[PDB]
């Protein structure tokens, strides 16, 4: 309770495990982003399909 | 970002010495004198 101002929209929840808003959310889903070399592509690389 | 040889890892927290990768820095402390990797 913020004296009727409601941030439930920017503020963090707990429900799911990346602990984003609902419009960081809408902002993470709006760009297509094109990887960041975190999953370690070489082994999916190397199965050419 | 990879994978370390060399460097333990510890369930701990302190602030950056080395950047290694995602989240991942390394630092030479004494928890015999050592190399150890944390978050
Ligand atoms: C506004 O606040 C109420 C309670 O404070 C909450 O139930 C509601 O979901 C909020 N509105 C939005 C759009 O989240």
């Amino acid at each position: 309770y913020f004296g009727g101002f409601n941030f439930s929209q920017i503020l963090p929840d707990p429900s799911k495990p990346s602990k984003r808003s609902f419009i960081e959310d809408l902002l993470f889903n709006k760009v297509t982003l094109a990887d960041a070399g975190f999953i370690k592509q070489y082994g999916d690389c190397l199965g050419d399909i | 970002a990879g994978c370390l040889i060399g460097a333990e890892y510890v369930n701990n927290s302190y602030e950056c010495d080395i950047p290694i990768g995602a989240g991942i820095c390394a630092s030479y402390q004494t928890q015999s004198q050592s190399i150890i990797a944390y978050t």
